[PDB]
């Protein structure tokens, strides 16, 4: 951003990773997780992306996986939910991290990655699982599911502190749909003395455009109308 | 016209192959983007035309460039090639003389079998086309091609490997638009590759001394020594499988040498050694592979390892990571018996684990291994019997501090089979007991085993009605897994009702633990000692007739060492009292 008309071209020099067929990409503290279309299946990678001032690098890739549920103007999405105790993404809580992603995710204290695609379900990887080699080539069936079905394409995922009553550790997962299903989850633990998941299909209505979040439960989406907003706090 | 076109072909052949020997990473994937490009807009422009005689080999030499640079690239055949060929293809079809390839090709060839002299290029189109059935694994009709083309009469041959050897190349490859690759560097690759593609499916398929002659194949002629490795690993497979172990060890040892990637090997070598039964050997080859695995180009041009299949499973070519591998070592290092080192090997891939925030990433095990609460348990096993129970509470505790949140909220212990815990919580409080055990604490050792015996029975560990994570698929799951942990758990607690002196109490259990698991016999010991010792004759016979009634499958690790570790040495001696 110093970078040494008011208008500046980019040189080629600045390209890193000129893979030419990613789709989507988002990036947690020391890695660069992508998604790149390829042919009818797409693939997830993950790279690293060197902690020190240097050249500005990817690095060599750690990881890939095979995203065998999608096969096709709509851009995927990506959200990174690391929790509590482990960055541009969302920082859930443990209880929640623990209904959704299970044990394994919570003891390694591993980020999660989120990819919604324009399919419309709504896939999570765990990234320390998502080691992988020439020798050792990621298996889609084991490290790759899949929350929830949307059934239509997908604009925005997020999350939320209800009960409010930068690190904020957020209880509620949020998605939202072209045309408006939106859905949330947040942990119970009712009824039986056992943790269960709150699924909500709400529908708002229009074609959703955009989204964001904002504090306490709010979550401003723009209809094709006007701006709107929706509260869960 | 087709000067300049031709040119402009030769152009962006000689500034990818500037590209593929010079150049760093960046910079040699933009010259060779730029040249994609180029070869794409000139491939459009010679399309423009509607293909007469002149413009059909250089619509067909760009072609070739084209596939060839783009799977270059793409790092992998696909089905955009193919049908650039069959564009290639209707173009030389609709100039002389629709429905599938191989009756497409049938006709094209029989257009060649008329000689225009383009046969050069034709047969590269034939070696590229055949490169991706050989990648898509589309092998029949690949052999009906090349019969095709080859003479018809050699049908009877359907093994494809004398197919591709009596297939020529055409031409020398005279002064025509200049390409990237000529047909006899594709001939040597799709032999060697073919072959060792096949060797290997015959491989895993048991035919281990067919495989033999396959890969000598392969090893003969062109073979880039990545996979004259791969080769000799698979070699050393063959013969670790028939019974030869010196002919294998000379393999992997020459596997080694000639190698850069020397993982498979020493994973081949191990698993020879616990053929011969050496263990100490076995365990040095693993000890030396995770030091080997700490330690971690691309050119534009078709080679073997963009034909060659990734890795299965069953494959001795399939080697996990720095930790799936330490996981191996610390697993047969338990299995064996050498717990003191073994307890060392959990803490230093529990460390490995979750002491990984900065560096490259350290996986768990895979999914058919255990899941993570397995390794710890695993690990607090392994510390008990090196006699460290101090520390295998520090480590029940950590687990149980980190998933408090997932662990049920025991508020039906007040309104006392529905509810749900997996067994790995459970069997956390039986370690848990067994550690107080060893430090002499009667009364919270049967605390322990007691809240342990009550999560068993006051609910169930497989409720998968609602699919709400990552669950445990197969380790914690398994029906064997909880009879004899319920067992197991009855025992640990009858024993310790025998050490403070409460032996009817002890009974009790016991004789639960026997209804549980009748074929496990380590029960019957406990029960036949006690009722020897009290009221021995009719009930002692009783139970000896049960057992000659009676008279494993898949646990987890964790368990079956438990049940090990405590089961007593003159178990069938008191059996046949
Ligand atoms: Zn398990």
């Amino acid at each position: 951003l110093d970078h040494p008309s008011p208008v500046i071209p980019v040189d080629p020099d600045a390209c890193i990773l000129p893979d030419a067929a990613l789709c989507a990409f988002t990036l947690l503290d020391s890695v660069l997780v992508t998604l790149v279309q390829g042919p009818a299946r797409w693939k997830m990678q993950l790279f690293e992306q060197p902690c020190p001032g240097e050249d500005p690098r990817p690095g060599g890739q750690i990881g890939e996986v095979e995203l065998s549920s999608y096969t096709p103007h709509f851009l995927p999405v990506l959200c990174s939910v690391s929790p509590s105790g482990s960055s541009g993404g969302f920082t859930l809580e443990d209880a929640l991290f623990g209904l959704l992603f299970g044990a394994d995710a919570t003891l390694l204290q591993s980020p999660v990655v989120l990819c919604g695609l324009p399919d419309g379900q709504l896939c999570c990887v765990i990234l320390k699982a998502l080691v992988t080699s020439r020798s050792a080539p990621g298996d889609p069936n084991a490290l790759v599911k899949i929350l929830h079905h949307l059934e239509e394409p997908v604009i925005f995922i997020g999350a939320l502190k209800t009960e409010p009553q930068e690190d904020v550790h957020c209880d509620c997962l949020v998605a939202f749909g072209h045309h408006g299903r939106m859905l949330a989850i947040k942990a119970s633990w009712d009824e039986s003395g056992k943790l269960v998941p709150e699924l909500r299909e709400y529908c708002l209505p229009g074609p959703v455009l955009c989204a964001a979040c904002g504090g306490g439960g709010r979550v401003y989406h723009s209809t094709p109308s006007d701006l709107c907003v929706v509260d869960l706090s | 016209c087709l000067d300049l076109w031709r040119e402009k072909n030769d152009r962006l052949v000689r500034q990818a192959k500037v590209a593929q020997n010079s150049g760093l990473t960046l910079r040699r994937q933009q010259l060779a983007q730029d040249a994609l490009e180029g070869l794409r807009g000139l491939l459009h422009s010679l399309q423009g035309l509607p293909a007469a005689v002149p413009v059909l080999p250089l619509e067909l030499t760009v072609t070739c460039n084209f596939i060839i640079l783009r799977a270059s690239l793409a790092q992998g055949f696909t089905e955009d090639q193919a049908q650039d060929i069959q564009r290639s293809l209707e173009r030389v079809l609709e100039t002389q003389e629709e429905q599938g390839l191989r009756e497409l090709w049938d006709s094209v060839l029989r257009a060649s079998c008329l000689l225009p002299e383009l046969l050069s290029a034709l047969h590269r189109l034939v070696g590229l086309q055949a490169a991706l059935w050989l990648s898509a694994d589309r092998l029949g009709d690949l052999a009906l091609l090349l019969e095709t083309l080859n003479g018809s009469q050699s049908g009877a041959s359907k093994d494809l490997l004398l197919l591709l050897k009596t297939w020529s190349p055409p031409a020398e490859e005279l002064d025509a638009p200049l390409t990237l690759q000529d047909a006899q560097g594709l001939k040597d690759v799709l032999l060697t590759a073919f072959a060792y593609r096949q060797g290997l499916q015959e491989l895993i398929t048991g035919n281990p001394d067919k495989a033999l002659s396959s890969l000598h194949e392969a090893a003969s002629g062109l073979c880039p020594r990545p996979v004259l490795v791969q080769v000799y690993t698979a070699l050393g497979s063959c013969h670790r499988k028939m019974g030869n172990p010196q002919r294998a060890l000379l393999y992997l040892v020459a596997a080694l040498k000639e190698g850069s990637a020397w993982g498979p090997p020493l994973l081949e070598a191990s698993r020879l050694y616990q053929q011969l039964g050496d263990t100490t050997a076995e365990l040095e080859s693993l000890e030396l592979l995770v030091e080997a695995l700490n330690v971690p180009a691309p050119q534009f041009l078709i080679e073997v390892e963009l034909l060659l299949p990734p890795p299965d499973l069953a494959s001795p070519l399939h080697c996990g990571t720095q930790s799936q591998t330490k996981h191996i070592l610390a697993s047969r290092c338990l299995q064996t018996g050498r717990a003191g080192d073994a307890a060392e090997h959990y803490l230093d891939l529990l460390a490995l684990l979750l002491d990984s925030s900065e560096p490259r990433f350290s996986p768990p095990p895979s999914p058919p291994g255990p899941c993570m609460p397995e390794v710890f348990l695993e690990a607090a096993v392994a510390l008990i019997q090196a006699g460290r129970a101090q520390d295998a509470l520090t480590l029940c505790e950590e687990l149980l501090s980190r998933t408090s949140s997932l662990l049920p909220k025991m508020s039906r212990l007040w309104e006392d089979e529905l509810p749900y815990c997996p067994l790995w919580v459970s069997a956390t409080h039986l370690l848990q007991g067994q550690a107080w055990v060893q430090l002499g604490a009667q009364k919270v050792a049967i605390s322990e085993f007691s809240r342990c015996l009550e999560l068993l029975f006051r609910a169930t560990p497989e409720e998968k009605e609602q699919g709400a994570a990552f669950n445990c698929e197969q380790g914690c799951k398994s029906d064997a897994a909880l009879q004899q942990l319920r067992a197991a758990a009855l025992i640990s607690r009858g024993l310790e009702w025998v050490a403070s002196g409460q032996d009817t109490k002890a009974l009790q259990d016991f004789l639960l633990s026997v209804q549980m698991c009748p074929g496990n016999r380590d029960t019957y010991f406990h029960l036949l000692q006690t009722l020897k010792r009290l009221d021995r004759r009719d009930e002692a016979t009783a139970l000896w007739w049960r057992l000659e009634a009676q008279t494993l499958w898949s646990l987890p690790l964790y368990l079956e060492s438990y049940l090990s570790w405590i089961r007593p040495s003159d178990r069938d001696a008191f059996l046949e009292e």
